[PDB]
């Protein structure tokens, strides 16, 4: 019944002649990547998006001036009941993103709290020069403004400075979604949003992880996070891990098991200076994923501390400095 | 002799390797590579208690047959060189390994069991369960029989020689992502001769994650 | 090479059986749908999601009491340069959704404006009983509160009543995105958000189309819309149409050509009372899509009127009443 | 029991149909069905100015051949005929009016074996490398003598009508042109009991109109 085999060829009559070379990519650049027959390991959901952007991306300039290759709209899904999606084709550290997450939960906006623990994720965003560029001339260094944490715990409250007392001010979204998940699990309104249009300009920078939506079925919790801007080479690997850890935290404090972490990418881009490093990464074969364990004694979202998290059996390839100048 | 046996008799190897304790005498901060997964067994048994998913896989792969593909293989073997109403695969295992298998599972159902031993005797055995004195005799037993594919199930000695004498076409390798203590390992697969061609989804089974990869013989001399 | 074929079978060793499939679907319920060999028409992105939910959806109760079959996380993409995606497997009319869209653009929250044009999309949400149910006792009938339009033109302003003058109050997101698309096209912050957490309880009902993000490349405009709750049987068909039309309008006023409309679905559900009508629709074969024409003289987002829109060559199957009781 | 002519010789029909300009009865609530697309020609030529994407699909489908699959089609044709065991090409059949509507620069159709049906004209009337037949039965005789991949019936309406009537069509490659034009010749109404749609393509825009491609297959009835 190969009849319909020719039919498949007909429907492809208007295909693009790739015989035409694009984005200055050399065939053997992806020799190993293209040599595998079946690439079913979940890390390929991330790797295939990078390959797609490199091969079909649009060359564009961007706010930073480095320039990028970008595409718009992708979705990745990781089955948290089967593994913890920490990329294995390069080495990744988690202490810093976990502290950032605990800091978000406390509702903090003080960049010094992270710096005193040697977590420098937000350091550049809080410098005198960076704040002045955002025209936040009357903002103290490292006072990030009403970013993630402030919106998760006080959406709508008037922001003054990072040392003010905001207890009971604004909407405590985090508290509300936990209550909805526990008491009205089939609600379709279980969302946590950081994109407060009114406060954007007061923020050191507008948020990239716009919102998180939750879904509960048969005692299992799934989460969708929408990211408006995604640095595939450097940010995305950490973003996958942060939200996968957050999903486990919420699930646990609500007496549910984590199911899927669904990542929706809006402006997905590969920075021109990460191209060589990514060519190397894509030719590396993933190792089985590690697992994440949380101290079972923690029953409330606010009681987690850094020692309550453990990553086990993490097998990975050697670190890679994404920067060409690195 | 550019008619290779393994391609004619489709000789494959299927195993499962875990990670091994560093012996407490490793250096500062660890490095990983394919050789990280090499643990095969410990004192006559499997290093781990029971990983049902790998069991289910091994069975599916060693007992699967495609009858509409046999004739082509028949056509290949003779040219080269009613009984059983159902076509089957040949599973070659060593005595040690043979002894490790439990009672209610031997001989492996829907499979033509073969055993390598210089001590055992065919008689107190079933006429249906072959045995052989050496690797070379196997090729002969295959020449007579009607089978789909032949799977080398270990153990280590078995793997080493079959790999040495180059009788493996592909290696169905299960990567068990956890550490146990071992005394027997799997040979260090040479990259110039075997290369990964497929990697599966990642799963969790009996408190450990694991995935399945496939190594294929490289046609580069 | 046929050996990779046996390998394909091995990888499926742990795949589900058939009678493990979770819902009560008779084989012949989708006989025509399943008879087609190649289903490349874009309408199938919609039809395939409904099929996936019917066969694998999770049975759950919901706020309406009707109950549904649901799934979490999908993405559909429509190429607006090749067609206007108005579903053909059932008849759809667009006058009302277009009037709704113009009402949003004007920043209106007065339900009587739409009733006067004989558009009843918001009728039920503005009755005395409905408002009292939301605890909006001091709200006049048909005063919907700070919904879509209000958020698009005045995000953050204090809502008083539907007749107040909100000029220069709150953030005019709509003007802002048009300006960004015209002057900073490579910006990754071109977003329009309706989910104002602080005003949710004042709205007759929280919004379903949470946000729209735009992307610009080579003179072309793409739009991603994130919908947190999707009624596959009744709402989604009109939602695809509305945002496809909105993308054409924004593109035109910014001197760009529309490219893709990307629809992200969060809680996607099929109501129990729509099951019989959808089984019928899925067995209908789509017709080539119609095209959408806009009066070329309109150069500002606020100048469109109902007569500036024309749908051409709409070929479709018979109207279907989704409700089982209907 | 025994073979159908259209299966042995692989005879297909390929056409493009637009909506027909009926103009004044009650059009805001008109009814649509597959028959909505039935416009074939006007005044001897196509109803539409030019729709390049359909010309491209038409050329791709009618010129495509798969040499590796031919050795089998040959066996089937020989056996059926009880006969024993340059570049391969498809055969295209067209009515005299259709042939005449094609521009000189495109005739005979490139890379295809051209065949024309006519009673009024004979081979002496053509300068081109074409086969002239005056009976449908003669096409079958011809197909029995040539080495070709597939056979496509290209219209016009008189031709489509008799091949469907004689049931010599295995599949219909139908382009649905989504726009209205004045027409004077139509494609025959297809019987849903005899033919069913088995494939529908992506939707496209070409020369100011959207269009899609569907495939009807002869049924088991
Ligand atoms: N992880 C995995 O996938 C697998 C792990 N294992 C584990 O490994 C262990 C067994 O390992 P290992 O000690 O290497 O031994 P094996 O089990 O591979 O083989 C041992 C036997 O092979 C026979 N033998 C060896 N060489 C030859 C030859 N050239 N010709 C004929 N017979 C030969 C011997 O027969 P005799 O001495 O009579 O002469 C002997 O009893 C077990 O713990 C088992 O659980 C086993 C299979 C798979
Ligand atoms: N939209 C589409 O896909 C297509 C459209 N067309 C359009 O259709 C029109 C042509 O339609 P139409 O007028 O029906 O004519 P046709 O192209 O079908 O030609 C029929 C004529 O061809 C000859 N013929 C047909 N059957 C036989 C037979 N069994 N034995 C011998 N000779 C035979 C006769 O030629 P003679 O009188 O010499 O004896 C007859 O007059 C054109 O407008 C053309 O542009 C054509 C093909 C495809
Ligand atoms: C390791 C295992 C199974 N998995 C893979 N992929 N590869 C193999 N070669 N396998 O072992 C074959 C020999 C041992 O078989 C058994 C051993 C025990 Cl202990 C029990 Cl309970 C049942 C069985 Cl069938
Ligand atoms: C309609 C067309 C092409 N498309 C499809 N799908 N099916 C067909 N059977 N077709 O016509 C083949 C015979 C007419 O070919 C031509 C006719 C004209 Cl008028 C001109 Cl200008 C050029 C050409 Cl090659
Ligand atoms: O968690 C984060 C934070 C930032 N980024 C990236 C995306 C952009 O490359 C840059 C932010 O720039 P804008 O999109 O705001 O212009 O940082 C991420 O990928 N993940
Ligand atoms: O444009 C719209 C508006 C509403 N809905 C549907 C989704 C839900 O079925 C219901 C809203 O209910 P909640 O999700 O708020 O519970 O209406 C849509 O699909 N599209």
């Amino acid at each position: 019944d190969d009849e319909e085999e020719d039919d498949f060829v007909y429907f492809n009559f208007n295909k693009e002649k790739e015989e035409k070379n694009k984005n200055s990519i050399h065939p053997n650049d992806f020799q190993i990547y293209n040599s595998l027959k079946y690439k079913y390991h979940p890390e390929y959901q991330y790797l295939n998006i990078i390959y797609d952007i490199m091969m079909n991306g649009n060359k564009q300039s961007d706010r930073t001036g480095v320039g990028v290759l970008s595409k718009f709209g992708y979705i990745m899904k990781f089955d948290l009941s089967q593994y913890f999606p920490l990329l294995t084709t390069k080495k990744l550290f988690l202490r810093g993103i976990i502290e950032e997450l605990l800091w978000f939960i406390r509702g903090e906006t003080n960049g010094n709290t992270l710096l005193n623990k040697n977590v420098r994720i937000w350091e550049a965003n809080g410098t005198r020069e960076f704040l002045d560029n955002r025209k936040l001339f009357h903002r103290e260094v490292n006072d990030l403004g009403p970013i993630y944490g402030f919106q998760w715990r006080h959406f709508g409250a008037e922001y003054t400075n990072m040392y003010d007392n905001y207890e009971n001010k604004g909407v405590d979204q985090l508290k509300n979604i936990i209550n909805l998940i526990k008491n009205d699990p089939t609600s379709r309104r279980i969302l946590l949003c950081a994109w407060n249009v009114k406060d954007l300009d007061q923020m050191a920078l507008p948020p990239c992880h716009i919102l998180c939506q939750f879904y509960v079925f048969d005692g299992k919790l799934s989460c969708i996070m929408y990211q408006r801007s995604c640095d595939l080479g450097l940010g995305v690997p950490f973003n996958i891990a942060s939200y996968s850890i957050f999903t486990h935290m919420i699930a646990q404090v609500c007496n549910l098991q984590p199911a899927q972490f669904i990542h929706v990418l809006g402006n997905a881009h590969v920075y021109n200076n990460h191209i060589d490093s990514l060519k190397i990464q894509l030719n590396r074969i993933p190792y089985p994923f590690p697992t994440l364990k949380l101290n079972p004694d923690i029953k409330n979202i606010e009681d987690f501390t850094i020692s309550d998290f453990t990553i086990q059996n993490y097998v990975h390839h050697e670190k890679i400095s994404m920067d060409m100048a690195a | 002799m550019m008619e290779q046996v393994c391609d004619v008799f489709d000789i494959y190897a299927i195993c499962a390797c875990c990670k091994v304790e560093s012996k407490n005498e490793g250096k500062k901060n660890e490095v990983f590579n394919n050789y990280t997964f090499r643990g095969l067994g410990n004192k006559g048994v499997l290093p781990w208690k029971c990983i049902s998913l790998d069991m289910k896989y091994f069975r599916a792969v060693t007992t699967y047959v495609n009858e509409s593909k046999y004739e082509k293989l028949k056509y290949k073997r003779c040219k080269y060189l009613p009984n059983s109403k159902k076509l089957q695969n040949v599973v070659v295992m060593g005595r040690t390994n043979w002894e490790s298998i439990p009672k209610k599972f031997k001989p492996l159902s829907n499979r033509i069991n073969v055993i390598l031993s210089r001590t055992l005797k065919k008689e107190d055995f079933d006429e249906d369960v072959y045995i052989i004195n050496k690797v070379e005799d196997l090729i002969v037993l295959l020449g007579k029989l009607n089978y789909y594919k032949c799977f080398i199930l270990g153990g280590s000695v078995v793997y080493q020689e079959f790999l040495e004498k180059k009788l493996i076409k592909k290696i169905y390798f299960t990567r068990i992502n956890s550490t146990y203590e071992c005394d027997v390992f799997f040979p260090e697969i040479n990259e110039n001769e075997y290369q990964i061609i497929s990697v599966s989804d990642v799963y969790t089974s009996n408190n450990t994650t694991l995935d399945f990869i496939i190594y294929k013989k490289t046609n580069n001399k």
